[PDB]
């Protein structure tokens, strides 16, 4: 749409400016423009895309949880009836959140996943697909809830099978997928045991593979193993 | 809230 | 516009929800809706309006300064010529910033200032008017620069004359106006001496009036005297 | 940058 007249290299350049300015909504729109040029994204470009949307939907999720919490409070025994406003404003944020998740998923589906033949790009896009369905599951409430949770699990699982076949245990994408799938098990799929087992074996297999690594072109991997450990500490 | 990446 | 069908009390209620969720753009739109109902705002409502826009324009200003700094760097001797993108993206943020300042000023002008008869509401709206012209001066570059700086000074000065006649020296609005006018002198009007003299006499007159105050219904005043002191420490 | 309110 709006980015159709801008050069692909000018979109990538502006997305990096928007990142430095913490302007994530502009960053997401530049990267959506760039995707819509129809060429594959490089490793660096993939990172720009995922960071931009993670941040946009991250602020929506934080706002949704403040509002949903207010809303649940107003439904407790002896809470004063405040009218329709809290539900209305919660639904507004929620529908804006859902439209951003639908936009990311439409980008994955047209045509990032289908054209992704290397493991690192394929796994990366399937992880994103799992995360965005997960964000949708967090707010899902009606009939769709089961199906959304399953689209998340199904995307994460396909990314896991490929990452296990094609990537070393310390690969940062392989590690971040396991971190996130493991959170899915805990917070969405009601499977705290599967969550804990996945983070543990993930952490342990990556430990045993550190010796093969240069010291350090693997700061992202170090950071993620730490988040696996922090999750394990919260959960056990 | 647990960490994700 | 978009808020024309919502109840005034429902706009105020939603602006307070949006504040708790740190959703400042929604907060600003709810408060613009509320202003456009054509009734005066209470003291609490004024605060919601000013906080919402301070925060929206605060993030635009922070982004504008990142971009402008990048842009000035690309104009130094021996900097690689990066094309039109940095200027274009800086102008985009800048024009969005200017439209938000024009929106606030249009609200002040239609019809908040003209209907404000008590000192606290009149001074408050004139301060906001000074601040928004100041934000415009920060980015102003052509012919308009002088005139904008003067609309700022003129609004601040009228608020100062009223605050000096009608409010005690420890009044938080009187104190915040002096803080901000003093920053205007320093950063916009090229008058560091006037800036320093204003913050000092402001701080000293408020000190001498603390004894009349309950201990403490004046946390906002305490906080502002501290910012006067921090500015004085930066500047001297 | 100096403080404003
Ligand atoms: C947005 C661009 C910038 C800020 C320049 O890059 C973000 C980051 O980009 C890369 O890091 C990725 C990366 C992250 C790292 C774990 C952050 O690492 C450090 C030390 O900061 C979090 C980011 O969101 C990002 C891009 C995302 C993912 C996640 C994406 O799923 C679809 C899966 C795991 C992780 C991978 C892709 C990490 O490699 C880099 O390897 C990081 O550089 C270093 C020194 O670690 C850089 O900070
Ligand atoms: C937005 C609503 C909330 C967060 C509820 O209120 C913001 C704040 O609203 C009031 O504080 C005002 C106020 C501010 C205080 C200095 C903050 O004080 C403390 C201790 O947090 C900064 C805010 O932006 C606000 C509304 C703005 C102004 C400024 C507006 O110019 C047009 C002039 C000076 C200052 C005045 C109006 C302060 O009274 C209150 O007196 C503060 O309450 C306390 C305990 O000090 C409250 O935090």
């Amino acid at each position: 749409g709006a980015m159709g007249s801008m050069e692909r290299a000018s979109l990538i350049q502006k997305a990096k400016l928007a990142e430095q300015a913490e302007r994530y909504e502009d960053m997401a729109a530049f990267m959506k423009g760039a995707v819509e040029k129809g060429e594959e994204l490089s490793c660096e470009e993939r990172n720009l895309l995922s960071v931009a949307y993670k941040n946009v939907v991250g602020g929506q999720r934080a706002a949704w949880r403040v509002l949903s919490s207010i809303e649940q409070k107003s439904n407790e025994e002896g809470s004063e009836e405040k009218g329709p406003e809290v539900r209305e404003y919660r639904e507004k944020v929620e529908t804006e959140l859902q439209g951003v998740c639908d936009t990311v998923l439409g980008l994955l589906d047209s045509h990032l996943i289908k054209e992704a033949g290397d493991a690192e790009s394929r796994v990366f896009y399937l992880k994103m697909k799992g995360d965005y369905y997960r964000y949708l599951a967090e707010v899902a409430t009606g009939d769709d809830k089961k199906r959304i949770i399953d689209s998340a699990r199904s995307a994460y699982q396909e990314a896991m099978d490929i990452s296990k076949k094609e990537m070393p245990p310390t690969n940062p994408i392989r590690l971040g997928l396991a971190l996130n799938f493991s959170v899915f098990h805990y917070e969405i799929a009601n499977s705290p045991e599967e969550a804990i087992s996945l983070a543990k074996t993930t952490f342990d297999e990556a430990m045993a593979d550190l010796h093969t690594l240069s010291e350090d072109s693997y700061k992202d991997s170090t950071l993620i193993m730490q988040l696996l450990r922090d999750n394990l500490t919260l959960w056990t | 809230f647990p960490a994700t990446v």
